[PDB]
DNA sequence: GGCTTTCGTCAACCCTTTGCTTATCTTCCCT
């Protein structure tokens, strides 16, 4: 028995397109899964997965190179350098319309649900991007699969993520079979040993290079299983469906 | 020559690494070799201050000669000598650098791990010639280093033109419909 | 004694803008909201460079994106709204010796002269730099916690006095100097004329086939945010002969003039918040000019 | 000891015209006016071409988008309006130094000549680029500030000298010299005659599959800002063997003679703003010509 | 003894120019 919250239209902008090195675009779902875990930490609701479909996105740019952003001199130590231009470094923006849908559950009433979802999106921002707007929030729960089916076409229009997987890697099925690859999540190298330059100094540390898996995407309506659509934290320090890879 | 190549490496920083936050930032410098994804063709980047070293007679630092008919992977299985495998894994070497790095949060199960995430040289690099190789124009192109990229990276200095990355925009929705 | 800064340390943007979609309306009918549309013209002109005397004579042929209003509105509306955040202390990279004593050194900031500047450049019209200009009569309104202000004529290279926008700037001076958040929905409705160019935000774009680019967002004339966000913050009139205002920077360095006014003369952000941090006595200037920057945020690499 | 220009040293454009929509009157009946639509016909002549001879005998089918009068109406009017705004000295781009020096250097120009040329380029109907020939009387009816100013009969190769073009031009002086803006609500009214074709801007067009394409505004025939700019600052007579008014670039170029006026020979706009700044004292009309450079805005530097 | 400013150091490209998908609808039945 399934409890969704689903905030429709969140017109967001400013976007870190830089989803990797080598992706540049939509955010993964590393950053809906995190945003996810952000309110379980700031509202208390533990949300499992998070379904999340893009309804405009345009990224800050032309057809083939990003608009870098202007950078601000912000170090400290380079007094007089300042009167010129700061050096960029390569950061994408983009602007973002999305539709998120949390899984969560709840043992209260639907308005102060809807009221901490609100109080976390107001305070909230979707891949480093300010939340412009976004409509109410409202609750749907999937009691049975028409049920299901009834929360995922709540979401429309929306073009949600599902996962089709890694053949053999990136590069070659991007081109062979044409699909768009994203972060899935990250792969540990080494551990941290320096603890004193971070957020925590408690929590351990590790340096990280993106695992991608290759997704389609697809509007929800289109989508014949919900959960192959809901992204949530594996268990391989990564990101996974719980409907596993799109057929 | 290889050997003198090596060399002129080592009396530099001498830094050979796969995984790096250099790219992300060119004031980051953290350079990281895992062992793990070597392969046949796996591209490999190597970092010097300002990009320095010596060319051969054909005109290439080492970078490119490091980088074609697989000749890290040569070096790097000792066909052409176990003391040259030791030269080149005495300039493969793990710096660590997380300042003007992202520090994320991943759950990890009952708790959060924060990780750095650095881009993959061989991603970067492999994927610019593959993807211009097999026509696959879905694509934006970054120059990273900026204006004079050998401060940046050696594959920075040398691919000017920019790299390849996937162009991530998801199809947009009709409003009129 | 000499408690010396983090080498990363970082504060989060408190005033986040949205985007300025650009509309055309009438001044009668200010409710006909319509889209203006980045069009792409193809310009032919001379070329004109500092060393081109030799190629003077020949054409240049230029694609540019331009937006202009339709000619049948006379009046470019502007779209964006501006969240004001709280804890505008509460680092996020920096450690809690450093930040802390930082932020306790920060309680006696007067913010109500912050919240007035920034709402004054909210309101002012800042935000329209090349399109306020122009204009006959400008005139915005502000909506916040359902209830709405307007403002005809305010001058924008000085603060006068005036209580509307104090009004305002008290509870963003609330939400600033305590918690929580407040949102300004802004309408910016300028009397530009018939046919007259909009000027919306040019990207910053390596592109082939435009000379210059336009932002658009569904195709739509838009501004960016982050330019917004620098136009709010120019409340700096406290920096070395000070005349117009600047935008808050760590060294006061507008780069778009290539003059850092804060840079050098030691009365940049990290000369003044080691100073605030060592016990120093800071002036109260200084002191509104560290909390701007600590509202605008940064990473702080030293 | 030279100062240097700035490397981003940019000026904005101060004469902001809008684009020209031509609609069809009366003479009389002024009142109605019926938009001149863009029309599209497919035409067939001879090859010509300058070589290759062996193809003459060959027919020419180019499809051609063209703009006439009506068979009822026989005045072409054109629309436009005009913004002159201020602070021309005020560089966006390379406030500082330089800039500055040369607005100082620049405070004693004759802005009313510089004005009264304009206004007359406007008056006399230059913004009409080839319409004017056929046009029995070319009547200007410039609105102000709700100041209805008619001129009839103006030679436009030379600026004799009238009090309708300096009224306007005094306050359009008082701007340019200051800080503010006005407007020029411009209507032309021309006599071309019964079913004349008249003459709208044409695009540039690289796909082709039309061999002119007239620049239009929701299908009606309209003129580019462009142009009605370049026409506006058709005021140089200051250039070596001044024999006919050019328009106001830094190069003194014009393109379709394929010619640079002021290039080669040390009266160029770069030498002149660097002999300004650095303590060279330039003559009158060098002033109003790099003044009238800066109005018309552009970049110098590198 | 670092420390912060400014000047000197080291470079060199092969590019390409839209779709990704493509929207949440009536049979029985009796009241």
């Amino acid at each position: 028995m399934r409890k969704f919250i689903i905030v429709k239209n969140v017109k967001v902008d400013g976007i870190n397109a830089k989803s990797s090195d080598i992706t540049v675009g939509m955010p993964p779902a590393t950053t809906f899964c995190g945003l996810g875990e952000t309110m379980s930490i700031k509202t208390g609701i533990v949300v499992k997965a998070v379904s999340y479909g893009s309804v405009k996105f345009e990224v800050r740019g032309s057809r083939f190179n990003t608009s870098v952003t202007k950078f601000a001199w912000q170090d400290r130590g380079n007094g007089g350098k300042a009167n010129n231009n700061s050096p960029i470094q390569p950061k994408p923006l983009a602007d973002g319309v999305f539709t998120l849908c949390f899984e969560v559950e709840w043992e209260d009433c639907a308005e102060v649900l809807v009221d901490k979802v609100t109080n976390f999106i107001n305070t909230a921002r979707i891949a480093g991007g300010t939340i412009a707007s976004f409509n109410k929030p409202f609750v749907k729960v999937a009691k049975d699969a028409e049920e299901l089916a009834s929360v995922k076409n709540a979401m429309m229009p929306c073009y949600v993520v599902v996962d089709c997987g890694v053949e053999v890697n990136i590069f070659e099925d991007a081109v062979n079979r044409k699909l768009q690859p994203m972060v899935n999540g990250y792969k540990k190298l080494e551990k941290i040993v320096d603890n004193k330059h971070m957020r925590d100094k408690f929590t351990p540390a590790y340096l990280a290079t993106p695992t991608y898996t290759m997704i389609g995407y697809k509007m929800v309506s289109n989508v014949d299983n919900f959960d192959q659509a809901l992204w949530q934290y594996g268990e391989n320090t990564k990101v996974k469906t719980i409907g596993g890879i799109y057929n | 020559m290889i050997k003198e190549m090596i060399e002129d490496f080592i009396s530099k920083g001498g830094l050979i690494f796969t995984h790096s936050g250099r790219y992300t930032n060119t004031n980051n410098s953290c350079f990281i070799f895992n062992k793990n994804d070597i392969g046949v063709d796996t591209k490999v980047d190597m970092y010097t201050p300002k990009s320095a070293g010596i060319k051969n007679e054909e005109g290439e630092n080492l970078w490119q000669v490091l980088n074609k008919a697989n000749m890290f992977y040569r070096i790097y299985s000792g066909e052409l000598g176990e003391e040259l495998q030791y030269l080149l894994k005495s300039c493969c070497t793990a710096k660590e650098d997380v300042t003007t790095l992202p520090q994320i949060y991943f759950k990890n199960g009952e708790g959060y791990d924060i990780l750095v995430p650095i881009g993959n040289a061989h991603n970067l690099i492999s994927g610019t010639e593959y993807l211009w190789e097999h026509k696959y124009y879905n694509t934006f192109t970054q120059k990273l280093g900026g204006s004079n990229p050998q401060n940046c990276t050696h594959a920075c200095n040398k691919m000017r033109g920019g790299f390849k990355q996937f162009n991530c925009t998801p199809p947009q929705v009709e409003d009129n419909y | 004694t000499k408690l010396k800064a983090p080498a990363v340390l970082a504060y989060s943007r408190k005033i986040n803008p949205t985007n300025a979609l650009m509309f055309a309306v009438n001044w009668s009918d200010r409710d006909n909201t319509t889209a203006v549309m980045v069009g792409t013209k193809t310009v032919a002109g001379t070329q004109s460079v500092r060393g081109n005397p030799n190629d003077a004579d020949k054409g240049n042929i230029q694609t540019v994106n331009f937006a202009n209003l339709p000619h049948n509105k006379n009046t470019l509306l502007v779209k964006y709204n501006v969240k004001f955040v709280g804890d505008v202390f509460k680092a996020e990279l920096g450690g809690g010796e450093y930040s802390n004593t930082l932020q306790t050194a920060l309680e006696n900031t007067d913010f109500g002269t912050l919240a007035y500047r920034y709402v004054y450049n909210i309101a002012a019209g800042r935000t329209l730099w090349r399109n306020r200009v122009g204009a006959e009569s400008i005139e915005t309104v502000i909506t916040v916690n359902d209830q709405t202000f307007t403002f005809s004529d305010l001058l924008v290279n000085e603060f006068d006095e005036d209580v509307d926008v104090a009004e305002i700037a008290d509870m963003v001076a609330g939400v600033l100097s305590g918690e929580g958040f407040v949102t300004l929905k802004v309408e910016h409705y300028m009397l530009l004329g018939e046919g007259s160019e909009v000027f919306p935000s040019q990207e910053f774009v390596e592109n082939s086939k435009l000379s210059k680019q336009l932002f658009d967002l569904n195709g739509q004339a838009a501004m960016h945010d982050q330019k917004i966000g620098n136009a709010i913050r120019t409340i700096d009139t406290w920096y070395e002969d000070a005349t117009t205002p600047i935008a808050v920077e760590p060294y006061g360095s507008v780069v778009r003039n290539g003059v850092a006014y804060r840079a050098g003369n030691k009365t940049d952000l990290f000369t003044l918040m080691d100073g605030a941090v060592n016990g120093k006595s800071l002036t109260e200037e200084d002191q509104m000019f560290v909390t701007a920057n600590l509202i605008r945020g940064g990473v702080f690499g030293g």
